[PDB]
């Protein structure tokens, strides 16, 4: 009746492993998507002032 | 053996991780969009900035 008692607790142990290393991956997912969504928009307006100074000359 | 203790073990009280990973997998695509998009507006800057020099 011990050896669910251990095998209660590696089980436990294992998916707060498992939780920490998903919570860590979304955290920095989250960051790089800010920095990429940062960094579309700063693109479209390049995109967006380029655009003008072309049609700007004929 | 105890092939039933693990698959017990990942059974129960799977809201959480299930949670977690679909919303890991949301942000991936999110990831993935974002990147073609910086991919698809770099080219045209690439291409404007060509048409400039002329
Ligand atoms: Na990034």
């Amino acid at each position: 009746r011990l050896r669910n008692r251990i095998a209660a607790s590696k089980c436990r142990k294992r998916k707060l492993e498992r939780i920490s290393r998903l919570e860590e991956k979304v955290k920095t997912l989250k960051s790089q998507n800010t920095e990429l969504a940062s960094t579309a928009s700063l693109l479209r307006e390049q995109v967006a002032q380029l655009k003008q100074k072309v049609l700007s000359h004929v | 053996r105890n092939k039933l203790a693990a698959a017990k073990c990942r059974n129960r009280r799977r809201e959480l991780t299930d949670r977690l990973q679909a919303e890991t997998d949301q942000l991936e695509e999110e990831k993935a969009e974002l990147e073609s998009e910086i991919a698809e507006l770099q080219k045209e800057k690439e291409r404007l900035e060509f048409v400039l020099v002329a």
